[PDB]
RNA sequence: GUUAUCCGGAAUGAUUGGGCGUAAAGCGUCUGUAGGUGGCUUUUUAAGUCCGCCGUCAAAUCCCAGGGCUCAACCCUGGACAGGCGGUGGAAACUACCAAGCUGGAGUACGGUAGGGGCAGAGGGAAUUUCCGGUGGAGCGGUGAAAUGCGUAGAGAUCGGAAAGAACACCAACGGCGAAAGCACUCUGCUGGGCCGACACUGACACUGAGAGACGAAAGCUAGGGGAGCGAAUGGGAUUAGAUACCCCAGUAGUCCUAGCCGUAAACGAUGGAUACUAGGCGCUGUGCGUAUCGACCCGUGCAGUGUUGUAGCUAACGCGUUAAGUAUCCCGCCUGGGGAGUACGUUCGCAAGAAUGAAACUCAAAGGAAUUGACGGGGGCCCGCACAAGCGGUGGAGCAUGUGGUUUAAUUCGAUGCAAAGCGAAGAACCUUACCAGGGCUUGACAUGCCGCGAAUCCUCUUGAAAGAGAGGGGUGCCUUCGGGAACGCGGACACAGGUGGUGCAUGGCUGUCGUCAGCUCGUGCCGUAAGGUGUUGGGUUAAGUCCCGCAACGAGCGCAACCCUCGUGUUUAGUUGCCAACGUUGAGUUUGGAACCCUGAACAGACUGCCGGUGAUAAGCCGGAGGAAGGUGAGGAUGACGUCAAGUCAUCAUGCCCCUUAUGCCCUGGGCGACACACGUGCUACAAUGGCCGGGACAAAGGGUCGCGAUCCCGCGAGGGUGAGCUAACCCCAAAAACCCGUCCUCAGUUCGGAUUGCAGGCUGCAACUCGCCUGCAUGAAGCCGGAAUCGCUAGUAAUCGCCGGUCAGCAAUACGGCGGUGAAUU
């Protein structure tokens, strides 16, 4: 829908299809603006509050994917393999644990720059 | 029973043309239908004796009759032209005189040409004589219906649907069987779906097959 | 092989092996004897128990190893086993006995707290009923409506006073107390249980518990009292098809008190009591503590008590969840299919009604529990169609047409009959059609193929007869062959068959109605639950619509919806006859030359897509208005109507299974029948007028038809129509001159210058032929009927209503059936 939006097919398509194709794009750029960049199936799944998104962790344990999470106080650590006991609401608590986890992935690759 | 509209009757105005396209004055119009139906009953069955021989084995696809004055086109579309034409030039010779003895009055010089189809699993008329031919030899029904679905999908089609009526495998109560794969838009006119209807013999009753083959959009 | 019989399968009596919240199952609740079980320490006994040994456990079976009949069965050696009992010599942890203790069990005392715990005796307030008196008026009481009843010898209502009985508002609370049942206005007297707290003391003195003893909601019973209200019974009124019910007016036992008796209840948390353990989040009562408690309060620590998206676990599921049906221990009660039964018999108890204990025969193969899908509901929440409502016209009344039952008849042929039967299949039945009846006839025979004979085949045939048919008459005999013979056709003969609108569409194909055009019906992947399944197709809004937006383990897709196709409404481009014709010459009639501009005509193209503006609305969808436009919010209206419901309709369309008939329910012909009737019902038409009728003049349509046809002009007849006959095979000819409407006149509401039914007499036309059975014309006659009960139908625009025309069917049954066209033109939401 991105390649036909900037082509010579815009003048040929009728007004009945031109109103539906831009409505389909409006729903596909708002929600699917995050999930795009990569394609493969992950081996490890990192998540913030897994009690709010229990639908995300319960679907990973049935396939055999190792679970890691940033568990708070309102959560249970039995279905999780390696847990990180810390706050999930305050913006400062979410920023430290997640950027230092990214620094661990960037250290086992190349270039150690700033935050 | 409570089925959808005939896709050969709904698509009569556009795309799919008539099996007979001609013109006549309302004085000799009634004799025009009688001469075109008598030969369509003699080419589809095509047997002088009381046997189950020719025409039904090769599979007839379409019979197009075009006439102006004293000459009919009668072009038959066959799957296998080995049975109708020759085994040594005698087969088409007895067919040339059979249509001549029935239609006379004026000098009716009838020319019959033959053309082939790309694949017999694309047209609805061979499927109505193939699957209904498996009911005559008493083979497993639901296995023959699922094989008629896949044999058309491998022949490059976008959708296919098959269904009969009652009296299956010798049962007292009448039931219905339905298997479908892909998409078959039954309502729209821009679908060019072709139809056919054939009857079975059977010593226990009588069956009736309906073919729905969806080509392009 | 069958039958009989025991065991197994039956962890369906389970000691190894089961259960009791709802499936069968805790006795209604306590106290408690026997019985079962019983904390901690040491010593001792050592009985149980355990070790070893000595007897006996007959032999033979069984089992292990090994032999003999040729194998085996069988026979046989030794061993094993005989799981037991007794005795002796030990071991001593546990259980038990004995002795001395300890303490967390349990109990008691001290000091406080809460409570409808119970019994007895008083006393308090409201109200109801009744008695008496005052005031005052004719109504009151009651119901979905009414009536019975109470009332002018005057109730009710109202005020004052009295008498009496019962229960006792509010506080009351998801509250509290009690073993259960059960118990609440206040007070006094006697009395029980529970809980907390510093402790002091005993010391396991414990737990459970068949029998047994005691307590028992209400109803009921005995004797003596009381009795306001309520109210079994009973008596009236009403409702209803009936109601010896519900409802209304009265009303006895009873309900209340004392004493005794009966002992039952979904006596239900339907989950017996006692003890120890096992994640958590909110609500009572005691007590300790919290800058001196500065405060409504804050932090603990116990008792009893709810709900919880309640977790683990348990459970068939629902659900329970430390007041669990969770994990365990102690003991008691109970079940082991449904009906019969919890009845019969017997015993016991009772004043009685009955209670308690508790069968069998026979009979079925099922009862039962939870949960799931769907449907249904005089269940609920929210939404859509003339569905109602708002409104117009109509039906049922009337005369006539037509269809169906019933009746009748020789037949009045068949099928369809709640809606999805009832001018319905037959869009056309005088013969035919027709299939039915009667009568006269033929049978491989009316129709198909094959064999044989005479033969071509035919035309005109004559006689008898209702005809079907039968007997004979001439006239006549083509085309090919080694003429032997054949095709086309005919009569006759033999045999397979031919033939069936005969039965069964609850044996079927094909096709249809119907809910429905309602809008839903499903799938892939992924999750949820043990699972059947569910989720997506739910929810919040929104549209004709799972249409769309948002929310949401749902994410996407398929059929359906929509759109694509056909006409209608605007314009534009192209092409102009049998079309049209502005400008220009006219026999005024486009009529002629001529012109293509316009109308029309026929193919294409453009255009509405809420798209744009604003408001509402959740800065969505969508809706409400507006702008621009011929046309907008699926433009109007068709076609198109899913998975499926009714084994709904059709084997009389056809086809087909089976069955049946086959000198026959097969076939031919003549006449009759289907349009017979005392009646009933449905669907229509014509009128009851004067917004109408009639006479005369007179303005505009669309859409279709037509060569065994449509048929003008002219002549003739009052007319239907007939004679002659042109043209059109057709936007060039004809079928029509369309009717309402409109101007003038007449009438002027009397069953009529409304209405035409019916009837007589005389004709026309189509066909052998029309009495039964026809259409139409002419003349005369001219009723019913004055808009019609209960009930009920369609339609929201160019629709209702109404006024004409055409077509299909067809020789003929032409505006009354069906289909199709246009004219005029609303009401209400």
């Amino acid at each position: 829908l991105r390649m036909e939006q900037t082509a010579g097919r815009l003048a040929r398509l009728p007004k009945r299809d031109a109103a539906v194709v831009k409505r389909q794009l409006s729903h596909l750029q708002t929600y699917l603006g995050g999930i795009k960049y990569m394609t493969g199936l992950p081996d490890i799944v990192i998540i913030v509050d897994q009690q709010e998104e229990y639908t995300a962790l319960r679907e990973c344990i049935t396939l055999g994917i190792p679970t890691i999470c940033l568990i708070d106080t309102n959560c249970n650590p039995d279905l999780a393999d390696i847990s990180i006991p810390a706050n999930d609401d305050a913006i400062a608590s979410i920023r430290l644990i997640l950027t230092k986890l990214v620094f661990a992935i960037c250290e086992g690759r190349s270039s150690y720059i700033r935050n | 029973m409570g089925q959808k509209i005939n896709p050969l009757g709904f698509r009569l105005g556009t795309t799919q043309s008539h099996y007979s396209l001609w013109f006549s004055q309302p004085k000799n119009y009634a004799e025009g239908l009688q001469e075109d139906q008598k030969i369509r009953d003699c080419i589809k069955n095509y047997v002088q004796k009381n046997t189950k021989t020719s025409s039904g084995v090769e599979g007839i696809a379409r019979i197009e009759i075009q006439k102006r004055i004293d000459l009919i086109q009668v072009i038959i579309h066959m799957g296998f032209p080995k049975l109708l034409i020759e085994n040594r030039p005698q087969g088409v010779e007895d067919l040339k005189i059979n249509v001549q003895k029935e239609l006379n009055c004026v000098n009716r010089k009838l020319n019959i040409a033959i053309t082939r189809i790309a694949k017999p699993y694309g047209d609805p008329n061979i499927l109505a004589e193939f699957i209904a031919g498996q009911l005559k030899s008493r083979v497993s029904f639901r296995k023959a219906m699922k094989k008629a679905i896949e044999l058309t999908e491998q022949a490059d089609t976008k959708g296919i649907q098959i269904q009969i009526a009652g009296r299956i495998d010798g049962k007292e109560i009448a039931r219905i069987e339905w298997i479908r794969e892909g998409r078959v838009p039954l309502q729209t006119i821009r679908a060019k779906i072709d139809y056919c209807a054939y009857t079975v013999r059977t010593i226990y009753g009588v069956l009736g097959i309906k073919i729905w083959i969806f080509m392009g959009e």
